[PDB]
RNA sequence: ACCAUAGUAGGCCUAAAAGCAGCCAUCAAUUGAGAAAGCGUUAAAGCUCAACAAAUUCACCAACAUAAUCCCAAAAACUAAUA
């Protein structure tokens, strides 16, 4: 159905790297439940 | 308890710098001991 | 004032919520905006609810913008259920093809955010299908 | 700027039960007889504990302490509402608390026999991990929230991960091989030099002064 | 030339000079700021007398 | 050192850069290979506090600072100079460097105190009352600990105490 | 004010400031947020 | 008026008294010492 | 551009820059640029027009600004830093007017 | 006397803290410091998939437009911007953007090396597939804050007057 | 520092759940922006994070009130000390 593993996508094409920065992001979304200001 | 205490056997293999540094010969120990008294007995367990 | 994102029924617009406490705060007239939106919005038949812009403006007044209807619908309406599957991707609601995205894709092309975007119909269709993915119907390419 | 591949988690196995454990307030078989206190059970080193088991952080203990009741209280309620149940889990590395402690009431002349049980305690040794978890976390959220559980306990203590650990144990074998100054505790303490074994205790042999009492003093070499 | 005194580090502020009239709540302390301030001559004096030993003689 | 230029002329605003010609490093440099600028004219572990000539270098004419990025040193000869500076100051040394402001000249407050080797500033200390005995002592601080790697002919360390 | 061991920031505008060899915080948006080491 | 609880040196509060300089140098000195004697006691 | 539409630009008539791009030195007056063609300061005031002047041969780079108090503000790019035309942007056109 | 283990921390023997103050841990002390000894040697950054990607895609980007017009990216409200995209969208002439970072090596290599001064501030590329100039400068005549730079055109630069001329 | 649009107020619950009461999915437009880490709203609207874009890099693991007659050698950065 969906899209899911990031390993079947070629580094050598625009659309993987897409998945890496989502991943970036939800880490740093996971990094920021503690962070209160 | 304070006791007799002991001493484990390496301390007394001596490394091969030493008999450069304490004038010592590698090959042949020396015959005789000059020992002389520095510190003193009192405060020290009678044996 | 601002912008009221306002997603209502084809034939229907009344004066009460959501239009009497979102508008109506504003200072604005329901009366108008309901025979004017009433006036745009009765002549669909095929009874879709749009999402529409109203931009209310600073002396009471206000404008109108119509969009269409959600893909929430579309796909209602493509795969003949009701309401969307309880837990998504768990359970399936209903079904579609190719040619459904593709009719809801052409169909949505001249929305507001999608007209400025001369994205192709592929663009859409994927985006059709994103929608599709979590509505709980899934897609058969024939 | 730049990307950089994140860390992913597929082996990454949830128990059912992540939460930890409630512990008891009193043994079920309530000690009868009232036990000496070995102050030396929370002295020096532990050997126990030392390592992990499932998870890959911990709270891991810079003191020798006693760990009561109330103690626990803090830790389960605490962890409990500052974890997700789904990526994470949590883990009991020290028993639930067997050793009595001893009262008499106030206004007491001295002797007259010993005293009833007041408590139960867990000692600890130095070196020694509290709780084990594991999870498809990183460690800088777990460390966050843990940071806050260490420093309430009796004892100073950390939170720590499997690189953390491993990172400052190779620092600490790494500072005595790169001393400069020719004497070390050890080198005196066997070969009791200036005598100085009068003035040591004959653990120290062992802990070559880096164990004080109660304390641990990382610092020491 | 004593008002012209250099004083090390902050000592200027932190360095006390205390004495006691013998009356009850009498307790003088000084910053030696204002000491020298007042009477130029005085951290000198006290730094030769303070300095010499403690018999008749320093009189 | 480009000087910035602004002229009111009838009712319009002149405002321009102007470029005055940057003195260049001198020739010849010790430890050419070396990095940073205290580093390759071995000056390091050797400046002090009393090295105007050196110090007066890196500020601006209105006494303060440079940045570091600007003058490119090793953080730590950076935070050594900046306490220096300090230091040096609070010494009453570069006189010339304090802000120009005619009207301030006048108001007479009693001599300047001269002081040297002063790690704080002279508002923030607060006096000491209590002394306390040889065991426990309040010691009233001097130089900064940032100096504590300068050669010692005496081999003395250097007192940071008293 | 208050008087405090540890500082920290309460939010976004809070600020830290070395003033009479002590460490503030101040902060604009909120007074209450205002801390003084000890 | 910052006084010593008890006797000077006696008991679970003590005076405080550091190591000296000097205190480390006698110290290395007999060190220095021992170690050549454990040396002439080896062979 | 930030401390430019916080100060209430409205008292501006007009703002036009001068300046020719294949120059070396032209990087500043460009950041000013777009600090002063920001959305927050464009919509501070309704009666400001920008206008950018762009030449190959003229080979000064300059920025003019005039403003109702019959002030007409010339600063002339030349080793000019942004932040510094900025700066006297923010001194000058705020306290007067 | 005190128990072995305590609470409070143990005042100890004076000969057992001057054996301490003897055996303190003392750290290797560098003849020169490693950071002021000259640069430590030379560490090669390699090329990712998002450097070759951009390198690709710039090298077909200078080969299919007609005419790349450098236009200096300047802050509009979305609506502007999406507009703007629109009103390039009734000519067919496409807009696209390149990070400063891997643009600048590509073309400080050979053949355009005359917009390298153009690059320096904010740049927004202007891709023209089978271009008019009438068309591009049209939509610049309507937004008097949003500047045309000019740049290559079919392997010749021009300015802003080079561009005025090729419209006419 | 800057900047913030898109299907889409994602399905399901619900008085309304609109990213932000709770369960699901984690989709895919743009070159680029989480079916959202903070706040906020009755639900919104509204503020910042991360995303590009422009840059520069120098960092990290921070701190703790006082006593009762009157402070408690005076002092002091350096001419050479295995004294
Ligand atoms: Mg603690
Ligand atoms: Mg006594
Ligand atoms: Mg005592
Ligand atoms: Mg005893
Ligand atoms: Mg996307
Ligand atoms: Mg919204
Ligand atoms: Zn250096
Ligand atoms: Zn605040």
């Amino acid at each position: 159905g969906p899209p899911k593993k990031l390993e079947e996508l070629d580094p050598e094409t625009r659309e993987y790297w897409r998945l890496l920065r989502k991943h970036n992001i939800w880490r740093h979304n996971r990094l920021s439940k503690n962070r209160k200001f | 308890k304070f006791t007799r205490s002991r001493i484990p056997d390496k301390v007394f293999q001596p490394s091969p710098e030493d008999h450069e540094k304490y004038g010592g010969d590698p090959q042949y120990p020396h015959k005789l001991h000059i020992v002389t008294r520095i510190k003193s007995t009192k405060r020290r367990p009678y044996w | 004032s601002g912008m009221i994102r306002a997603i209502v029924r084809a034939g229907q617009a009344r004066p009460g919520p959501p239009l009497g406490p979102i508008l109506g705060q504003r200072g604005v007239s329901i009366n108008q905006f309901c025979k004017e939106f009433n006036e745009k919005t009765k002549d669909i038949k095929e009874g879709i609810p749009l999402p529409t812009k109203i931009f209310v403006k600073p002396d009471r007044t206000f404008e109108i913008k119509i969009g269409q209807p959600t893909v929430s619908y579309f796909l209602k309406a493509a795969a003949g259920i009701e309401k969307g599957a309880r837990h998504t991707g768990k359970e399936v609601a209903g079904l579609v093809t190719l040619k459904h995205v593709y009719e809801i894709a052409r169909v949505k092309a001249q929305d507001d955010a999608f007209a400025l975007q001369d994205v192709p119909l592929s663009s859409v269709v994927r985006s059709i299908i994103g929608s599709a993915r979590s509505l709980g119907i899934r897609v058969v390419k024939d | 700027k730049t990307l950089l591949p994140v860390p992913t988690f597929e082996d990454v196995a949830i128990p059912e039960k992540p939460k930890l454990r409630f512990v008891e307030r009193v043994p079920l078989v309530p000690k009868v007889r009232r036990e000496r206190k070995n102050l030396s059970d929370i002295r020096g080193p532990s050997t126990e504990a030392t390592e992990f088991t499932e998870g890959r952080f911990a709270i891991l203990a810079l003191g020798g302490g006693y760990l009561h009741w109330g103690h626990f209280e803090m830790m389960r309620l605490t962890i409990n509402r500052s974890m997700d149940p789904k990526n994470m889990f949590a883990l009991w590395r020290v028993p639930a608390p067997f050793k009595p402690i001893t009262r008499k009431g106030m206004g007491q002349r001295m002797g007259g026999g010993k005293g009833a049980i007041d408590h139960y305690v867990t000692p600890v040794k130095a070196g020694r991990l509290i709780v084990e978890m594991g999870g498809r976390c990183e460690f800088k959220e777990v460390q966050g929230f843990l940071d806050l559980v260490a420093h309430k306990l009796p004892f100073p203590a950390k939170a720590v991960s499997r690189e953390t650990l491993e990172k400052m144990r190779k620092d600490q074998e790494e500072r005595e091989r790169n001393n400069q100054n020719p004497w070390t505790f050890e080198r005196i303490a066997t070969a009791n030099m200036l005598g100085i074994r009068k003035v040591l205790s004959p653990y120290d042999l062992t802990h070559k002064g880096r164990y004080w009492g109660k304390f641990y003093t990382p610092e020491r070499v | 030339n004593t008002r012209h005194i250099a004083f090390s580090g902050n000592k200027w502020e932190q360095k006390v000079y205390s004495s006691h009239t013998g009356y009850p709540g009498g307790f003088r302390q000084v910053t030696a700021a204002q000491l020298h301030q007042k009477d130029p001559v005085a951290i000198v004096k006290l730094a030769i007398y303070g300095m010499l030993p403690k018999n008749l003689h320093r009189r | 050192f480009r000087e910035v230029v602004e002229i009111l002329d009838g009712k319009t605003t002149i405002i321009e850069g102007r470029i005055t010609e940057t003195p260049q490093e001198s020739p010849n440099p010790p430890n050419p290979t070396g990095q940073c600028p205290i580093c390759r004219w071995n000056l390091k572990h050797k400046y002090n506090y009393e090295d105007v000539l050196l110090l007066s270098q890196f500020i601006r004419p209105h006494g303060g600072m440079l940045p570091r990025r600007i003058t490119g040193l090793c953080q730590e000869e950076h935070l050594k100079i900046e306490e220096c500076v300090k230091m040096a100051h609070r010494a009453g040394l570069l006189p010339n460097h304090r802000p120009k402001l005619p009207e301030g000249f006048v108001p007479k407050s009693k001599p300047r105190l001269n002081r040297y080797l002063t790690r704080w500033s002279p508002r923030s200390v607060k006096p000491i009352y209590n002394k306390g005995h040889r065991w426990n002592k309040v010691r009233m601080p001097v130089g900064s600990p940032l100096l504590k790697d300068n050669v010692s002919y005496s081999g003395r360390p250097l007192l940071l105490y008293h | 004010f208050k008087t405090k061991g540890v500082l920290k920031k309460r939010c976004r505008d809070c600020y830290l400031v070395k003033r009479r060899g002590r460490w503030f915080i101040y902060c604009k948006t909120n007074p209450k947020h205002k801390q003084r080491q000890m | 008026r910052n006084r010593i609880p008890g006797r000077q040196w006696i008991g679970k509060h003590r005076r405080p008294r550091p190591v000296s300089a000097q205190a480390k140098q006698n110290m290395i000195r007999r060190l220095e010492t021992e170690a050549e004697n454990q040396y002439w006691l080896s062979r | 551009a930030a401390a430019l539409a916080r100060l209430g630009l409205r008292a501006v008539k007009q703002v036009r820059v001068q300046f020719c791009p294949f120059e070396k030195n032209v990087e500043s007056t460009r950041t000013f640029l777009q600090a002063v063609s920001s959305e927050k300061v464009r919509c501070t005031n309704l009666n400001c027009s920008v206008i950018a002047d762009v030449r190959h041969d003229g080979s000064e780079p300059c920025v003019d600004v005039l403003f109702g108090d019959g002030h007409r503000l010339i600063m002339r790019g030349a080793h000019l830093t942004a932040q510094e035309m900025l700066t006297a942007f923010a001194s000058h056109i705020q306290a007067r007017g | 006397g005190s128990k072995a283990v305590t609470r409070h921390r143990r005042v100890m023997h004076f000969e057992r803290q001057k054996l301490m103050a003897v055996t303190e841990y003392i750290p290797p002390k560098p003849t020169i410091n490693p950071r002021c000894l000259p640069p430590p040697p030379t560490p090669p950054q390699e090329e990712t998939g998002l450097v070759r990607l951009l390198r690709r895609e710039i090298a077909a980007v200078f080969r299919d437009n007609r005419m790349i017009a450098v236009c200096q990216h300047v802050a509009l409200s979305a609506e502007d911007k999406l507009l703007l995209r629109h009103q390039l969208r009734k000519h067919k002439i496409l807009m696209k953007i390149f990070p400063n970072q891997v643009l600048k090596p590509f073309l400080e290599e050979s053949k355009y090396q005359n917009l390298l001064p153009l690059f320096v501030g904010h740049n927004l590329l202007l891709v023209s597939e089978e271009p008019k100039v009438k068309e591009m400068v049209r939509i610049l005549k309507g937004i008097p804050f949003l500047p045309l730079l000019g740049g290559c055109i079919d392997d010749t630069i021009l300015s802003r007057q080079g561009f005025i001329n090729y419209s006419k």
